[PDB]
C-alpha cells in the first residue's frame, strides 16, 4: 500500500515513493543512496514534529488519501554534522502572477 | 537512478529517471551525448520554468508513471487556476 | 458504409455502464452509418443497466467539455457474447490525459472562448486551446488508425 | 385545448403505467426498455410497414398527460395494442414476445390493484 513524498531540505526536493508499512528509519537509506548521507546524520519531520526511526509511515500519519502522486506528502530534512544539529529550513517555492481576471 | 532537475529561481528537483523521461524535451536532453566519457546526463536546467512550476510537472511525472496502465479508477490530476496558464506553458516546451 | 459503425444484429446485450470517472458521462452510440447519437448522461460514481445489442459500437465522453474517457482502459467498448444472461459490465474511467491536454482542459473551463486570445501566453497555444475535443475529429483518428491496421 | 380529466384518475394511469415501466425480473432486468421508445423509420423501416397502428410507452405517457384517454381502459387498449404489437413482429418464444406477454400480466396486476384499493 504505497505513500508519495516530497522529502525537502532548503533548495533540495526529492520526489519518491515507499510502503505506509515500511520505516522511518528505511526512508533515510532511500536518502543515504540518493544524496551520500548515513541515517545517524539525518533527522525526518512531518512539519515541524521529528519522526521516529522505529515508527511506519503509516503511523507518522502518511497515508493512500493523504500522500497521493499528483499532491505527494512534504517529508522535513535536516543535516546533522558531528554536533551541528541544522535547524529545518524549507527555501520555499517560487509564487505565480495574480489570476488574470479573464479566468475568474 | 535519480536525475536532477533545476529551475529558473535554483531549486533543485531529484526524481527518478523513468518518470522524467515521461517528457520527450528531458528525453532529447538525457539521451544525447556528455559527460566526459558518458552517452547520457543526470543533471538539467531550466531557464523559465519556476519552482511552484517544476514542481507540479514532477508531481505530473509520477502520476503518469503511476496510473498508466492501471485497471485501478483514475483520479483527476488537479490544477489551481493561478499555476494554469504557466504550467500549460511549461508542458508545451517540455512535450508531456 | 464507415470502418466504424454497429452491426445490426438484432441480438440483445444486457450492459452495466458504470462512471468511475469524476466527470458526467455521455454514452455516445455510433449508429449502423457510423454517426454518434447522445444518451441519457450518468452522474459520477453511478452505475446502470442497459439493453444494447451484439456488434453495437460505443464511446464515453464529459457531456459538459466532450473531452475523451476510456471504458475497460480502451477508447471503444462493443458487448462481447453474452454467455448465459449475466450481463457485461462496461468500466467508464478517465484517462492519462497528457500533463498539456490536461491544462487545456482546465484553462478551458475556467475562460470564455472570446477571450483566448486576451491571456499572456504564446500565439500557438491560442489555436490549442480553441481546437476542442470533439467526437468527429477522434473517429476519424480511430478510422484512419484501424485502416493504417488493416495495412 | 382538451378538457381536463379528473386529476385522480390521472395519478392512477400514472401509477398503473409507472409500474410496468419501472418493473424488473428475477435476474435484475427491466422488461420496459426495448418497448419505452420505439425505433425510426430510418433505422427499421419493416416495423412500420407491417405494424398498422405504432405505439410506444413514451407515447402512452404523453397521451395520458394530454388526456386522450378518458378510463383506465383507453389506457388499457393503447398497451394491449403495444404488446400485440409486439406479438406480431418478433413471433413466438423470443425474449422479446415473452417480456410483451409478463408486462400484459403486470399491467392488469396493476390496475386490479390501484383501481379497486
Ligand atoms: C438510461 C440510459 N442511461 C445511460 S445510457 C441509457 C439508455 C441506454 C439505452 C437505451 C435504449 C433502451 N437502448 C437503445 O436504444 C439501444 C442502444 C444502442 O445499441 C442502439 N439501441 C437500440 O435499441 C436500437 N435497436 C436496434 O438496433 C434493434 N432493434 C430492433 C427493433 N426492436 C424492436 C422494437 C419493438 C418495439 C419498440 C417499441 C414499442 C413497441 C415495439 O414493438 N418491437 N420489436 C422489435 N424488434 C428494438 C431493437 C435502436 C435502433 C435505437 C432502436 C436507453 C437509455
Amino acid at each position: 500500500m504505497d505513500v508519495f513524498l516530497m522529502i525537502r531540505r532548503h533548495k533540495t526536493t526529492i520526489f519518491t515513493d515507499a510502503k505506509e508499512s515500511s520505516t522511518v528509519f528505511e526512508l533515510k537509506r532511500i536518502v543515504e543512496g540518493i544524496l551520500k548521507r548515513p541515517p545517524d546524520e539525518q533527522r525526518l519531520y512531518k512539519d515541524d514534529q521529528l519522526l521516529d526511526d522505529g515508527k511506519t509511515l503509516g503511523e507518522c500519519g502518511f497515508t493512500s488519501q493523504t500522500a497521493r502522486p499528483q499532491a505527494p506528502a512534504t517529508v522535513g530534512l535536516a543535516f546533522r554534522a558531528d554536533d551541528t544539529f541544522e535547524a529545518l529550513c524549507i527555501e520555499p517555492f517560487s509564487s505565480p502572477p495574480e489570476l488574470p481576471d479573464v479566468m475568474k | 537512478m535519480y536525475v536532477k532537475l533545476i529551475s529558473s529561481d535554483g531549486h533543485e528537483f531529484i526524481v527518478k529517471r523513468e518518470h522524467a523521461l515521461t517528457s520527450g524535451t528531458i528525453k532529447a536532453m538525457l539521451s544525447g551525448p556528455g559527460q566526459f566519457a558518458e552517452n547520457e546526463t543526470n543533471e538539467v536546467n531550466f531557464r523559465e520554468i519556476p519552482s511552484h512550476v517544476l514542481s507540479k510537472v514532477c508531481m505530473y511525472f509520477t502520476y503518469k508513471v503511476r496510473y498508466t496502465n492501471s485497471s485501478t479508477e483514475i483520479p483527476e490530476f488537479p490544477i489551481a487556476p493561478e499555476i494554469a496558464l504557466e504550467l500549460l506553458m511549461a508542458a508545451n516546451f517540455l512535450d508531456c | 458504409r464507415p470502418v466504424l459503425r454497429s452491426v445490426n444484429s438484432r441480438e440483445p446485450s444486457q450492459v452495466i455502464f458504470c462512471n468511475r470517472s469524476p466527470r458526467v458521462v455521455l454514452p455516445v452510440w455510433l449508429n449502423f452509418d457510423g454517426e454518434p447519437q447522445p444518451y441519457p448522461t450518468l452522474p459520477p460514481g453511478t452505475g446502470r443497466r442497459i439493453h444494447s445489442y451484439r456488434g453495437h459500437l460505443w464511446l464515453f465522453r464529459d457531456a459538459g467539455t466532450h473531452d475523451g474517457l476510456l471504458v475497460n482502459q480502451t477508447e471503444l467498448f462493443v458487448p462481447s457474447l453474452n454467455v448465459d444472461g449475466q450481463p457485461i459490465f462496461a468500466n467508464i474511467t478517465l484517462p492519462v490525459y497528457t500533463l498539456k491536454e490536461r491544462c487545456l482542459q482546465v484553462v478551458r473551463s475556467l475562460v470564455k472562448p472570446e477571450n483566448y486570445r486576451r491571456l499572456d501566453i504564446v500565439r500557438s497555444l491560442y489555436e490549442d486551446l480553441e481546437d476542442h475535443p470533439n467526437v468527429q475529429k477522434d473517429l476519424e483518428r480511430l478510422t484512419q488508425e484501424r485502416i493504417a491496421h488493416q495495412r | 385545448k382538451l378538457s381536463p380529466n379528473p386529476p385522480k384518475l390521472t395519478k392512477q394511469m400514472n401509477a398503473i403505467i409507472d409500474t410496468v415501466i419501472n418493473y424488473k425480473d428475477s435476474s435484475g432486468r427491466q422488461l420496459s426498455e426495448v418497448f419505452i421508445q420505439l425505433p425510426s423509420r430510418k433505422e427499421l423501416p419493416e416495423y412500420y410497414e407491417l405494424i398498422r397502428k405504432p405505439v410506444d410507452f413514451k407515447k402512452i405517457k404523453e397521451r395520458i398527460r394530454n388526456h386522450k384517454y378518458r378510463s383506465l381502459g383507453d389506457l388499457e387498449k393503447d398497451v394491449m395494442l403495444l404488446c400485440h404489437n409486439a406479438q406480431t413482429f418478433n413471433l413466438e418464444g423470443s425474449q422479446i414476445y415473452e417480456d410483451s406477454i409478463v408486462l400484459q400480466s403486470v399491467f392488469k396486476s396493476a390496475r386490479q390493484k390501484i383501481a379497486k384499493e
